[PDB]
């Protein structure tokens, strides 16, 4: 009769997962937008920095 | 050593030493045979690994200046479609099935016998995308009890569509041909067959001959001679 | 029985209520927000370095904390810590179990974790008075193959295994201090959060779970895929994470809103994502497909922006430096390749 | 005027049909274009995890050099024999000897590589690269050494009887040395290819299947075809060489038709890439794929 | 971790002697080896250097061509042999250990040292200061002088501030001019750009009294400087 115990655990998890607050997707999009635009300048991959300070540039050999 | 400093040169020397160590370590393990051992239930995997004994159990033994290394992976109990590509480069695939286990049934279902399960597993292993050109070494184990179980009880329970003389030879031949018909390639793959003997020497010699044949076929394909 | 039937009915109606709750807050799509900004230009990367020396398939790599060192795991039983600037092999460690599927580098830089297909996870000390590398702690107790492991602190590591259960340990003692259960399918990867307080783990049951480190109970559940999920990582903001599955699809999920942000897929690609990683600004998603070459996706527009086609076999691991100047792509051809 | 006296003593000067040379040029164009195609097909691929690729490329290069050199010979060769100094003549013959030596010392090298690969029971490749470069350098060095040997001491410019009829400025001992090296290479190739089949058949006899039974009878066919094609093109030319060594000047009229045999050696450059590349599954797929 | 040196003693003007050091407690087969010579009541100077795996071998130009260095890996032993002893060859020797990889701390263990007595272009390192009286509780600053630019192209700055005590072998305080060693307090500090360098102590105690040296490693030879003394 452990099946009812497993079902009890599952419904307890359902209780725990059904009591949280949500927000509109527009704000969840604006947060990612702001984070992306704020740190864009410090991302070499997006806009490559000049070759003067590249540490991985191949030398003569 | 044009621009490097007094310490960068020593770093380069250390890197070269590490490269040399890797090269000398990566060629001492390219002369060993990787046999992936499979099975089902009480086929006799423990008895067989005892017959050629020195998560994953690794066994290492030697036979006639050839080092064999076997991976028993029966104690994994995990989804096999997530870790089977790691054995893509195995030389052969030892497979174990007991032929005196045709009348028993599995505990999951009364109708489900313990012989169709072995056939399904062989079909799932002999048609794997990662083992298209990988040989198989089929084994039939515990043949001593098979004759006693067949002389009183006919094998019409397992093969109702089999018309034989209820003898050992005909039943064994029918089982062997039914097992070998599961192969779908017949050109790239070469299924071997053997009946377990009381002495270890016969089985060890059979495995040695099979792996020698596989090695020579791979060499013939390697040097562009075929 | 009546009790079982009523419990199943209750579970079904909670599932319906949760679906309704998650559908109620899904008011706008992510496409309508990012379709007005300027798309990133084509990302042309070249193989600055080439780290040869492995003689087997490469299954995991992890960038160091100073963004100069990295560690790679091979099936020949080798863990190699390189120097990415000058292609110098800083350390080479032989392992005991050759069937390793993951590796991790400590944030401080003193320890390295490795394990897989052996139910044991080993910690190795790099800064030793003897000058060598030795094993300091072996953690055992999992009944399935290890999939991923990440360092929480100098004395805290969290590991996911194939036995559907994850575990947070204590290196000092060696016994589990937290056990995370609730997964149906095999767990394939985990990722620690930037704040190091929560983590997400994806399983073969096409579902992911976000947990709480301090308490130790499943907090959130995310679904929407169709097959096994082989890669998971957070957005650098820490309130989002991207998964990649075997049905030729990546998905982005937010933690505050339990819906799907975007999906990344293409008709000409019918192969499964083996690795997922982000850039420093979160504007470059680098998912490594197993169609013999890697790929670069704009993590904000779902379209491609470049292809790292330089590998001759399946690409398995992919990492990005902390400061985001280099990207490495390990593959089964035993050749690493740092791009820029 | 030494060349005129040598020709008169030999007899080619006595009394010394463009279809024959046109057909020769056509065969040479065929061999050079097909060998260039084979070489560029090998260069097109880059997955050199097989040590056979270097040997195939070296054989194609030797055949291409042979084709180009004999182009120079046939173009320059017909009526410019008297009007030109002996040095260009010597260069011309040295190029011929160097080239055929490239083609034939490549087959010995590939046979050695095949025999040494198919004799060690290695489940996986050990990735040894010393042998391939060593053999390529050795064969090229042997060809270069043998090509320029006569112009450093061996000639008949001061001894009329002691040189051949086919070439009036080539001593008999040099042709004898060429005969010896050719027969040594032939015997070594035959012995190397007559052991792999024995090993394969003996090993496949122990476990008798259909795949092994067809593999043995296909390896036998491949070995027999290789040996027969290699012999059937080079044998008559060296038979002519040996009979010339036995024969005297102004004695054997057949020596005036020696060209009819040389093109046959040229024909051996028309079959080496056909067999060594297009008579194996892996190479055939690699060639027809791209 | 420990190094034991032996082979010194009193010798005649004509005779050959070898100094042998044995290492225990670490992996000798992956450590570069040095030798350092110190004249009695005077400064110290470099002798030789052998890399890991007997790859390359260097020597000091002073007695270049007369020393012979040998390394035995299985026994973790090093030998340095000298043949025609002059009058200047009376001194006491250390055998430092070193490993070179990105992030390592070379010149970390200085051994003990053994004394030998004989019976009867290059960047110059100098320190103008020679002695400073000081009472515990106050900061001390010393300066060291070079004749070139110690900053290499890669970005390093090769200067090693080390400490010698009466009857106690030298120990590493600062390596590469900026970083602190292991096993020493945070009291010591060091930083200097270009040619002038400085070593600083915040709170003196009874253990810091002794001689302080700076050494340069931009290229070879390894020229040491004149030590500065701190007395109580
Ligand atoms: C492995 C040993 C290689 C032997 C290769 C055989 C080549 C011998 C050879 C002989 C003659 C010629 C060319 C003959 C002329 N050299 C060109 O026809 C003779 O004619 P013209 O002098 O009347 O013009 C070329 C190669």
């Amino acid at each position: 009769t452990a099946s009812i115990a497993q079902a009890r655990k599952l419904v307890e998890q359902l209780k725990m997962e059904a009591n949280i607050d949500r927000i509109k997707v527009s704000k969840a999009a604006a947060d990612l937008m702001a984070y992306c635009e704020a740190h864009a300048k410090e991302d070499p991959l997006l806009t490559p920095v000049p070759a003067s300070e590249n540490p991985f540039r191949e030398k003569k050999f | 050593g044009c621009t490097l400093s007094a310490e960068d040169k020593a770093a380069v020397e250390r890197s070269k030493m590490i490269d040399r160590n890797l090269r000398e370590d990566g060629e001492k393990a390219a002369r060993e045979v990787k046999l992936l051992l499979l099975g089902a239930g009480e086929s006799g995997k423990s008895t067989i690994v005892k017959q050629m004994k020195i998560g994953i159990v690794e066994t290492h033994f030697t036979f006639k200046d050839l080092h064999f290394k076997m991976f028993d992976v029966g104690g994994q109990r995990s989804e096999r479609k997530k870790w089977i590509h790691c054995f893509e480069g195995v030389t052969a695939i030892i497979f174990c099935v007991a032929l005196s286990d045709y009348d028993l049934v599995l505990a999951e279902d009364e109708e489900m016998n313990r012989m169709h399960e072995s056939m399904k597993l062989f079909d799932s292993i002999c048609n794997n995308k990662w083992f298209t050109d990988t040989s198989i070494i089929l084994f039939l184990n515990k043949k001593d009890l098979f004759e006693e179980k067949i002389k009183k009880s006919p094998l019409t329970i397992c093969y109702p569509e089999y018309a034989g003389s209820n003898t050992y030879e005909e039943a064994a031949a029918y089982i062997q041909c039914q097992f070998e018909d599961l192969n779908k390639r017949k050109d790239t793959k070469e299924i071997y067959t053997h009946f377990t003997c009381a002495t270890d020497t016969k089985n060890v010699q059979f495995v040695f001959d099979a792996v020698t044949d596989v090695i020579i076929k791979n060499n013939l394909k390697d040097c562009g001679l075929f | 029985g009546s009790e079982l039937d009523q419990l199943r009915q209750e579970a079904e109606q909670l599932k319906n209520q949760i679906r309704d709750a998650r559908k109620a807050c899904a008011d706008a799509t992510l496409s309508q927000i990012t379709n007005n900004i300027d798309p990133v230009g084509r990302i042309q990367m070249r193989t600055r370095r080439t780290l040869r020396g492995h003689l087997a398939k490469i299954y995991a790599m992890h960038w160091g904390t100073d963004s100069r060192l990295l560690v790679s795991a091979s099936q020949d039983g080798k863990l190699i810590i390189w120097d990415s600037y000058t292609t110098n092999k800083v350390h080479a460690i032989p392992l005991r179990s050759s069937w390793v599927m993951t590796c991790a580098y400590a944030p401080s830089g003193n320890y390295v974790a490795c394990g897989g297909l052996d139910n044991i996870c080993s910690i190795y000390n790099l800064k030793t008075r003897e000058g060598n590398v030795r094993v300091s702690r072996e953690l055992a107790g999992h009944t399935g193959y290890l999939s991923c492991c990440r360092f929480l602190d100098d004395n805290q590591i969290v590991t996911s295994s194939g036995d559907t259960t994850c575990a947070l340990w204590d290196i000092e003692t060696g016994q589990q201090t937290t056990t995370f259960t609730g997964h149906t399918g095999d767990v394939m990867s985990l990722s620690l959060a930037p704040d190091t307080r929560l983590f997400v783990s994806g399983a073969c049951d096409a579902s992911a779970k976000l947990w709480d480190v301090r308490e130790g109970m499943c907090r959130q559940t995310f679904t929407g895929h169709e097959s096994d999920i082989n890669a998971i990582c957070f957005f650098p903001n820490g309130n989002a994470f991207a998964t990649g599955s075997d049905d030729a699809t990546c998905r982005l999920f937010d933690l505050r809103a339990d819906q799907e942000l975007m999906t990344y897929s293409h008709d000409n690609i019918i192969c499964g994502i083996t690795s997922v990683s982000f850039s420093k600004s979160g504007r470059l998603l680098l998912a490594g497909y197993d169609d013999f070459n890697c790929n670069v996706w704009d993590a904000l527009k779902a379209d491609r922006a470049g292809v790292l086609a330089g590998h001759d076999n399946r690409v398995s691991c992919l990492g990005v430096t902390d400061d985001g100047m280099a990207v490495a792509t390990g593959s089964w051809d035993s050749f690493l390749k740092i791009w820029n | 005027e030494t060349l005129r006296e040598h020709y008169q003593y030999v007899g080619k000067l006595a009394g010394r049909s463009t279809l024959t040379t046109v057909l020769f040029l056509v065969i040479c164009s065929f061999i050079v274009l097909e060998n260039l195609m084979v070489l560029i097909a090998i260069w097109k691929n880059n997955k050199f995890h097989n040590r056979m690729y270097f040997f195939i490329g070296n054989l194609a290069l030797c055949d291409l050099l042979a084709g180009i050199a004999y182009k120079v010979n046939i173009l320059m060769s017909g009526k410019k024999t008297f009007s030109l100094s002996p040095t260009v003549w010597f260069l011309r013959e040295g190029s011929m000897f160097v080239a055929l030596g490239a083609s034939t010392c490549s087959l010995l090298a590939i046979a050695i590589e095949r025999h040494l690969t198919m004799i060690k029971m290695r489940p996986y490749d050990a990735n040894k690269r010393h042998r391939v470069f060593l053999l390529i350098g050795m064969c090229w060095l042997i060809a270069f050494t043998l090509g320029a040997l006569p112009i450093l001491g061996w000639n008949c410019l001061h001894n009329l009887p002691d040189c051949s009829t086919i070439l009036p400025l080539y001593s008999k001992k040099y042709i004898a040395f060429c005969i010896s090296i050719f027969t040594a290479i032939l015997v070594t190739i035959v012995i190397l290819y007559a052991r792999i089949y024995f090993l394969v058949k003996s090993s496949s006899r122990k476990v008798a299947n259909h795949n092994n039974s067809e593999r043995s009878m296909a390896l036998l066919r491949t070995v027999v075809i290789v040996v027969s094609v290699f012999i059937a093109c080079w044998s008559p030319l060296f038979i002519l060489f040996l009979i010339d060594v036995a024969c005297r000047v102004q004695a054997c009229p057949i020596l005036f038709k020696a060209q009819w045999f040389i093109v046959l050696a040229v024909l051996n450059s028309a079959m080496n890439p056909v067999i060594y590349t297009l008579a194996s599954k892996e190479m055939r797929r690699a060639f027809f794929r791209l | 971790v420990q190094l034991v040196e032996s082979g010194g003693g009193l010798v005649q003007p004509g005779g050959s002697r070898k100094l042998s050091c044995s290492a225990s407690g670490f992996a000798f087969s992956s450590f570069g080896m040095h030798w350092v010579r110190q004249a009695p009541e005077k400064g110290l100077e470099w002798v030789a250097y052998i890399s890991s795996g007997s790859g390359t071998i260097y020597y000091a130009d002073t007695v270049k061509g007369r020393f012979t260095i040998s390394r035995d890996d299985p026994k973790n032993t090093l030998f340095l042999q000298m043949t025609s002893l002059r009058s200047e060859d009376t001194a006491m020797y250390y055998c430092v250990r070193s490993i070179y990889y990105y992030g390592s701390s070379p010149f970390d263990f200085w051994g003990q040292g053994t004394t030998l007595t004989v019976s009867s272009s290059d960047i110059v390192m100098t320190q103008a200061t020679s002695s400073v009286p000081v009472t515990p509780g106050e900061s001390v600053s010393i300066s060291c002088r070079s004749s070139k630019s110690l900053l290499h192209s890669n970005g390093n700055t090769y200067l090693y501030w080390f400490l010698q005590r009466p009857g106690q072998s030298p120990q590493l305080l600062i390596y590469r001019m900026s970083n602190l060693a292991s096993g020493v307090p945070d009291r010591f500090s060091g930083s200097g750009s270009g040619t002038a360098f400085t070593l600083t102590i915040s709170r003196l105690e009874a253990e810091d009294v002794g001689v302080y040296y700076c050494m340069q490693h931009l290229e070879y030879p390894l020229t040491f400087g004149a030590g500065t003394k701190l007395e109580l």
